[PDB]
RNA sequence: CGGCACCUUACGAGAAAUCAAAGUCUUUGGGUUCUGGGGGGAGUAUGGUCGCAAGGCUGAAACUUAAAGGAAUUGACGGAAGGGCACCACCAGGAGUGGAGCCUGCGGCUUAAUUUGACUCAACACGGGGAAACUCACCAGGUCCAGACACAAUAAGGAUUGACAGAUUGAGAGCUCUUUCUUGAUUUUGUGGGUGGUGGUGCAUGGCCGUUCUUAGUUGGUGGAGUGAUUUGUCUGCUUAAUUGCGAUAACGAACGAGACCUUAACCUACUAAAUAGUGCUGCUAGCAUUUGCUGGUAUAGUCACUUCUUAGAGGGACUAUCGAUUUCAAGUCGAUGGAAGUUUGAGGCAAUAACAGGUCUGUGAUGCCCUUAGACGUUCUGGGCCGCACGCGCGCUACACUGACGGAGCCAGCGAGUAUAAGCCUUGGCCGAGAGGUCUGGGAAAUCUUGUGAAACUCCGUCGUGCUGGGGAUAGAGCAUUGUAAUUGUUGCUCUUCAACGAGGAAUUCCUAGUAAGCGCAAGUCAUCAGCUUGCGUUGAUUACGUCCCUGCCCUUUGUACACACCG
């Protein structure tokens, strides 16, 4: 009982899950060095220091706080 | 009668089970202590011999 | 002495049926003739022979085939016989159904899908299946792993987790894409292997349920019969609702089923009690007539009494009791009388042995095997479908009117159910609203409140006046409310308007014997909403039997059988 149960034909095409990005040594340009002598950090309460944004179309964005300004 | 039924799981299929015990009447606690058409009756006390018409002052 | 036979026995014979020969036959020999050697082909072909002919006599082979056949046993069946029985049978009848409109299920057709099981009784208001979402299994799409655990790999200089803004999508799914941010060894990938599945198989199963069949039926021990399968027990007659009894008896004693039993209805001025039942009195008091009367309210503190009515434990009562009759005069049966009750007093629950390829894998974290398992047959969300309409069918509800419809008035049951920081129960009373409904209170986890559930049929007084009529109210337009996240494919309720078919239904066919049938409502189940359905409950309350075996079947005995897949042979 069931009539050989249909063989699906998908009419859309084979779609694909996400991976992580990567981003090779990523503290490595988080931070600014100078010889013999850094992009913002979110201030909700949530956190405090060491959490980066990025640079959106002049938008700020971290991930650890879904909060965005300007 | 108490009836105890189980499932028993084999290889092939399972297998049912089915027990009844009938219990003795005359040794139920609870309820009825013999069937209902079940009826008892005494033993006799008779054959016995009687003094004509003595009295016992 | 001879003859035609018969009855009993069974030493003996025989596969048995049976046999005074069919005995005197493996303990095998009185004389003698004829015939057969699995079933067919076939007593056919051919040759011969007899015959007027029809035919008679003699008489092959090729080829084909695993049985054919005999006697008996158990069952089943019989347009066989004899007994008995049943409103899922009839009879005498009642109500009908079948005809219309509609509700609902089934087929068909359509479909993106219209998920699926079931097809005589024993499928079709059945799956408690009254589906808007869920349910949900189907259809068009979008997520997620909730893929345990052990390996192996990648990899901390990153295994991997999420998510603002756009694009994107039905979607404010970071599903996916541009974006560099976040988090961190629980995870990702390959192997092994798990897990889930309303996926398949009820013809692989357990459990449950239905049916045979709700009739009276079923079984072993020892003994008797038979070479055996089997049989007697378990039965002529009478009797019973009954394999239930009286009895008959190659049995005897037993076991199940029946009956007993349990629940429920009817009686009890007889026990125990009642401030959650009722009442007589008594205060305080009403209206009406004053005889000290008639009808009421009130008082769960009136420091009263009680148990008829109500409630429910603990009992009583019926056993055919008495009397006539009849019959083994045994079992019983029929009339009266008394009785609350005399059909087993009425109604049910329970219910043997053997069975069915009956239904259910879609109740089950009940299951074997198969299938599938990350673009899933798992799960979840959005939307649709299960309602789709030339048509056929089943269960039903409204009707076709005057034994009625409408309007007023009268005004009486019984079984039941009910909640709280809700996802929200039963609702009295007060207020608003034509209604439907809204609002504020208060009672009730309940013999206490809803509730005397003031139900409907019905009763009374009028209007209508024999016509598709004020019968009927399908279909449809407009508006108002309520449930729900969501009412479009009208959820349901209410108001106006619209006002179909139908004039008692062909062949057929269902149910029913007394508080029954029919009519009439009510409560509970399903349930946010919705009952034309089920399960119970009361109200009004009959006509006709109290018989039979004609039809349809059931039980037992005898009997026939070439049946055993069992006469649908």
């Amino acid at each position: 009982g069931g009539k050989k149960r249909k063989k699906k034909v998908y009419t859309t095409p084979k779609k694909i899950k996400h991976k992580h990005r990567k981003h090779k040594l990523a503290v490595l340009t988080y931070y600014k060095v100078d010889n013999e002598g850094l992009r913002r950090e979110c201030p909700a309460p949530t956190c405090g220091a060491g959490i980066f944004m990025a640079n959106m179309k002049d938008r700020q964005y971290c991930g650890k706080c879904h909060l965005t300004l300007k | 009668i108490d009836i105890a039924i189980r499932h028993v799981l084999m290889r092939q299929g399972v297998l049912g089970i089915k027990v009844k015990i009938m219990k003795d009447p005359a040794a139920n606690r609870f309820g009825p202590r013999a069937l209902p058409d079940a009826v008892k009756i005494a033993e006799a006390k008779d054959e016995d011999e009687v003094i004509p018409a003595p009295t016992v002052k």
